[PDB]
DNA sequence: AGGAATCCATTACT
DNA sequence: AAACGGAGACCTGGTCTCAATCTGCGTGTTC
DNA sequence: AGATTGAGACCAGGTCTCCGTTTCATGAGTCTTTCCCGCACGAGCGGGGGTGATCCC
DNA sequence: GGGATCACCCCCGCTCGTGCGGGAAAGACAGTAATGGATTCCT
């Protein structure tokens, strides 16, 4: 009768599509922890509970420590983690998977190994292509959702195209491709649109919040790789 | 050519200057990253940003594990931000004939004794199912363990022989401790050989190098001890547990895989475990100290 | 996109932290979202058995003309239609 | 004190997309024995209910009946006391949102479920089973999916668990 | 603004007359306001009625209400009608939810002139059968050709659907029949009565002046309420009683698929818009910041709350 | 031509075979459904559905209404389901011919004094104005209230001189006896003659014959003897009930209206304040059983 | 239509009766229903002025990508802006 | 000669 | 070390019954 | 008589630390093909509202 | 000319259509296992 599946964790059909979660949280003095099954983030005067599910990568600044079931919780929702750093950002990570198919790998893996595939996509690459705090926090808000979605799903890091001989080579292939088109503007804007005694981190993630949701920019992360993969 | 695996149980991390400060109950250590090439981490364990921060930029590897790698959880950059590996492991799926080699080395390496040459993939996806059938057959009335059928239920596991959850909670096991090795290593699971069409392709592709090593023999072990009410399960995986500590199996995947790799042993780079309160006589000459 | 929401009470500390990764909690054993309707049965589903003993109800967008449809199960706040439409029955002690 | 158990079974989960398939009930009251069961013709049946119960066209053309019939007898015969069952609560409200297809009328009944009591006496782990509930009060027998034998069965676990 | 109250809100707050649902069914119940909540006593339990979003909430047989509780429904501007058999027995409704009256001022000025009355009955006919020229006769006929449309329309229904019809035209004035053909269209008919009864009570509209009707204080609702039962409900009445069964309460039954008609009908928008046409309103943001005024043949209208003796 | 206003308070009220019977608080009235034209539904009381469908049949009008009629909640059919006064009262508000004859025959009622029909109404608000200012005037000298001039505001209540708000809250008491009326015997609130554009136009106009005569002296009255913080709002209402307890002003309106709507004497339909108790002797002739 | 979520805790009953009239209680103290703009902000103004000494909290459909915006008076779960994405604080021990 | 053990033929299952 | 789960611990906001008091929330000749 | 406010008693249920106990709940010896289910997308369209012309004073 | 009457877009909510990327579900892919008949041996 009852006729039930084992629960107590997510099944990736459970989770939203790598569209519907929000594009990143920010994060500052606090020590994660996962009590009752829930992720939570604790700040001095109290603690918070993120929506996991609902959102894309979760970026951790400087003096925030994170237990390790946290990781584990937040990698069922396959949310992935970044470490914001002073001067750029400093190291990755990542669950394992959103998507069981690996056709988007696999013809990855084609465009890559072939040198005249990679001049192709290098080709196509080119084709929609056309003060350092605030700066620095709108790359890493776009390196840190790029990801994400990339480990979504299932693509490669570490085969880029034109960025390559590192770990995370593709993401620096395919987060630069929008940088100079959202990021650039909304970064003039914060710098002459300033003012002493506002919070800078708050002010400039909160207006780069909004171009990327405006612009439909997350819409455009799946559609774009999937026309540049033929797919 | 040295790697370090360094699996923390049980205790918080931070640094002190330049070192990570494990925060065990039993002691304080500070052992530099300097050598630190990968950094498991156990259950119930804790980790701050700005300890994170000199790992990135040292490049070292974070992958966090269940009990010393029993399950995977979640990785980071693998060795030194170097792709020297995955791109060799991507020109290899690729190319059929690269990939009727390199499936024919996963069955030579399982059985160097027979014929392997003119098999392909139909005839090795054959061939080892008969060898496990007979791997399964021999081996079941070894234990005297009544083995009526391998069938498992991806959706209700509990219903079946206690054999079933062994097998699978044995199966299973494995599958943890390679795929972090080979996301610390820097491959991806998804380029499979024999295997294909999945997330995990090329760790079902690796994996079967140690099947009928580790998982079967310990499997019926666990099963023919297995007694009435119990989670036969929980069972398997303490046994699988135990078995993991020692590294001499960690020390085959990191060489087999490069050697699977076909990676000239000039540029294979051997890796062992390095045991916070069992190596500590070795760690000192290499800078490490610890305080109680 | 459309809005559902959850309520919970009575119930094992685990699921009621559980949601969280999916719903915000406003106050004790309450959570609002905006999942596609697909998204929607599996967060029920789980809550139709990790639950426990206890009482919840869920209230989401729907095609009847007020806008909603209840959903209880186990609950003295009992769920009748009235010609198609959804309200809430409390029976007396 | 007057309670009926009404075990019930779709070829599905969907409102609109699925369909009742099997209905039988008896009232757990007094003791008296009014044992009742009814069946609806069908022509297509899902492939994954035909291999846990096996269901075809043909049972249910020589057995089954109209949907509308076999429903307005439950509501005539469900009008006194209340509607009981394990995990009923799920099933009471596809049945009474059918009720709303065919204008059976105002299903007045307390939405209490059985198998939320059941949980409580171990609230363990997040998933609980039929077979795991019944051996727990020494009820061996297993399920025939079959509307008077799991009538008779949810009869023993309510004698049994008695937490109302 | 003022103070907030307990049981007591303005027009403001409460949603437009198009943004509401169509009514509720009480049956064998008590109607009762506990804890400034208007609820339904019945057999088991209670229900708390959400009555901003109520067009109607109508009454059967064997149902109470306490003069407190009419206080509540009429704060919100919900009509209260008591259908019980023979169709309904008595009207009910409160204050006007709209503070302007514009449409009540044309609605009697358009009544006395019978070339304004003549050209709205006209206006009237037409929306029934566009099909139709009717810009000469006068009234005496139109009830013969609106009945006959009327009569020729509940035969051909009636033959289709196989329901044989006792020749008898719904009449809700002491309406008569047991027969199950009886019951399901005058139980559907009122169904629409209830929320033409609320938007003439909702917009300021007299429900005793109407045009083709007249004679009694609930003319107007059956001069518009026909607007529609010839092209709503008396399909879907029919379609019930064919498809009725033996031993089983048809009224739920058809009271249920009328909705289903009322929302895909999209009624509320029509229906609204309807009287507009009828009484031929221009359309006009009018803000009407002043909506009593004196009136002053010489001077259009003087405001109101000035002493005019200095 | 007699119409029952009879009023009913404290009361669940049903039928029994074909009479309305009343269960009040202190007996049971048994008054048969032919004699109910207008009935007056005070607090508290409780309708039966069997009750409105044989008073449904009878034409009777019902209304809902405060303690003695001092506040209209809502209304019912009108008496008798007759429509004629509404119908002559839509034809007199089009025309001006009759909109002023009308007009003039309020105002003249205002002026028992003086004729001032044959002047234009644009000094009789100015004429008008005098009067109510004298009047306003002479009441505060006869009761010694000071009096500047009348400040209100519908959006504060409470504040300001009592005066006000006491003359404010008695004239509020008088539309709910005017508007049970009107409702009752068929008279649109909406078509008001001299005020025009809100819903009570004709509410405010026909009140307008009882401002200078109950309403106001009532007020100052009431406001003298109170003092400081006392809540004049429901003071004001409750002496307002008193004068409404004889019924005289219901008998003296109801004649006014279709007098003002030049209804022939024919036509003049007379309503007798009918009360359960109150005419213990007067309703026994017509075969009514008490119980108690 | 955006949707409208109301919860009360600690409010005089005259309130938590009154507002019946325009949403349906899931769950006691647990409002829900589907308003306007302008019809939701004055039944805040309703919520305002008679809570009192109380706790009171709405969520309502807004141009955030969640979906939805926090509204809280009085309440012991505040709420605090993340970037422009509205998440329960919890004040702790 | 008949059955029975053996072998082969073969379907059948892992 | 984390986290769950249970068994305690006592918390309080809600439900309920009980008299007591109330019939109700108020601009239209206010500038 | 029906309803609100308040005081009164109640207490189930939320919350807490303490204590014990786990380190988890369990597949894929084979992929491929052909399927089915989906809500996803665009785009068609009504439908009036707004806008724009003529039509009537 | 203004209001009154008859028609103009836009376009946007609404509806619907395919349809796409996902199911699940079977159906393929090889050597052995197992069963039975033919062969051979045995009474």
């Amino acid at each position: 009768m009852a006729g039930p599946i084992i629960a107590g964790k997510s099944e990736s059909s459970e989770l939203p599509r790598v569209e519907d979660r929000a594009t990143f949280i920010y994060i500052e003095h606090a020590k994660i922890n996962r009590v009752d099954s829930a992720v939570t983030v604790a700040e001095a005067k109290g603690v918070v509970r993120i929506p996991a599910a609902m959102i894309g990568v979760l970026l951790l600044g400087p003096g925030t420590d994170i237990s390790h079931r946290a990781v584990e919780l937040l990698g069922d929702t396959g949310t992935a983690l970044v470490w914001v750093g002073e001067q750029g950002v400093r190291y990755y990570a990542s669950g394992r998977a959103l998507a069981r198919s690996t056709r988007f790998l696999v013809k990855q893996a084609e465009l890559v190994t072939n040198e005249r595939s990679r001049l192709r996509v290098a080709r196509r690459m080119y084709q929609m292509r056309f003060i350092n705090q605030a700066l620095s926090a709108a790359h890493v808000a776009l390196y840190g959702l790029v990801h994400s979605v990339v480990a979504a799903l299932g693509l490669s890091p570490g085969l880029g195209f034109v960025h390559t001989g590192h770990d995370r080579s593709f993401i620096y292939d395919v987060a630069d491709l929008y940088k100079a088109e959202i990021t650039v503007p909304i970064a003039f804007a914060v710098a002459a649109e300033a003012e002493e005694g506002q919070d800078i981190g708050q002010l400039a993630r909160l207006r780069t919040r909004d171009a990327f949701v405006d612009g439909k920019i997350l819409k455009r992360m799946v559609k774009d790789l999937q026309t540049l993969l033929e797919i | 050519d040295r790697a370090t695996f360094i699996y923390i149980e049980h205790a918080k991390i931070n640094r002190v200057d330049s070192a990570v400060t494990v925060a065990e109950a039993k002691g304080v250590v500070r052992i530099p990253a300097a050598m630190i090439g990968v950094l498991l981490l156990g259950p119930g364990t804790d980790i701050s940003h700005r300890a994170v921060e000199l790992l990135g930029d040292t490049g070292t590897a974070l992958v966090w594990v269940g009990e010393q790698g029993v399950r995977y959880y979640a990785s980071g950059r693998a060795l030194a931000r170097s792709t020297r590996f995955l791109v060799k492991q991507a020109e290899l799926v690729t190319n059929e004939r690269s990939r009727l080699r390199v499936a024919r080395r996963m069955y030579q390496m399982r059985f160097p004794t027979e014929d392997v040459s003119k098999l392909t993939m139909q005839q090795l996806r054959s061939h080892e199912g008969a060898r496990v059938r007979r791997k399964y057959r021999e081996l079941s009335k070894k234990y005297n363990v009544p083995w009526k059928k391998r069938v498992y239920n991806p959706d209700d596991f509990a219903g079946g022989d206690p054999i079933n959850q062994a097998l699978s909670a044995a199966h299973v096991a494995l599958y943890g401790l390679v795929h972090s090795v080979v996301a610390a290593l820097g491959l991806s699971p998804g380029l499979g050989f024999v295997h294909t069409g999945h997330d995990r392709s090329f760790i079902y592709d690796v994996a079967d190098l140690y099947k009928a090593e580790i998982t079967v023999p310990i499997a019926f072990a666990v099963a023919a001890e297995a007694e009435e009410g119990q989670d036969i399960g929980q069972l398997a995986r303490l046994r699988t547990r135990d078995a993991f500590v020692d590294g001499k199996i960690l020390k085959r995947m990191v060489k087999d895989l490069q050697t699977l790799l076909e990676i000239p042993e000039e540029g294979q780079i051997e890796a062992e475990p390095l045991s916070l309160w069992d190596d500590k006589e070795k760690l000192v000459p290499y800078g490490v100290n610890y305080s109680e | 996109m459309p809005m559902t929401v959850i309520t919970l009470k009575n119930v094992p500390q685990s699921l009621r932290g559980d949601l969280t990764r999916w719903m915000q909690e406003i106050a004790t054993g309450v959570y609002v979202g905006n999942f596609n309707s697909r998204i929607r049965e599996y967060l029920w589903r789980r809550v139709q058995e990790t639950m426990g003993a206890g009482e919840a109800s869920m209230c989401f967008a729907a095609r009847n003309e007020l806008g909603y449809d209840f959903l209880t199960e186990n609950a003295s706040r009992s769920v009748i239609d009235y010609d198609g439409l959804p309200l809430i029955f409390i029976p007396k002690e | 004190i007057r309670y009926v158990v009404i075990d019930i079974e779709t070829d599905g989960k969907d409102a609109k997309r699925n369909h009742i398939l099997e209905i039988g009930a008896i009232r757990c009251e007094d003791g008296k024995e009014t044992h009742f069961t009814a069946l609806i013709s069908g022509d297509a049946v899902p492939p994954s209910i035909t291999k846990l119960t096996g269901i075809t066209a043909t049972l249910l053309q020589k057995e089954g009946q109209e949907e509308k019939k076999v429903l307005t007898a439950f509501r005539e015969f469900i009008g006194d006391d209340d509607l009981v069952g394990y995990h009923v609560s799920f099933d009471i409200e596809f049945l009474r949102q059918a009720f709303k297809k065919y204008g059976l009328g105002y299903l007045k009944n307390k939405t209490h479920d059985l198998l939320r009591i059941v949980k409580k006496e171990q609230l363990f782990q997040a998933d609980y089973k039929l077979e795991t509930s019944l051996q727990s009060y020494g009820i061996h027998k297993k399920v025939p999916h079959r509307a008077l034998g799991d009538a008779e069965l949810v009869k023993c676990l309510a004698k049994k668990l008695n937490k109302f």
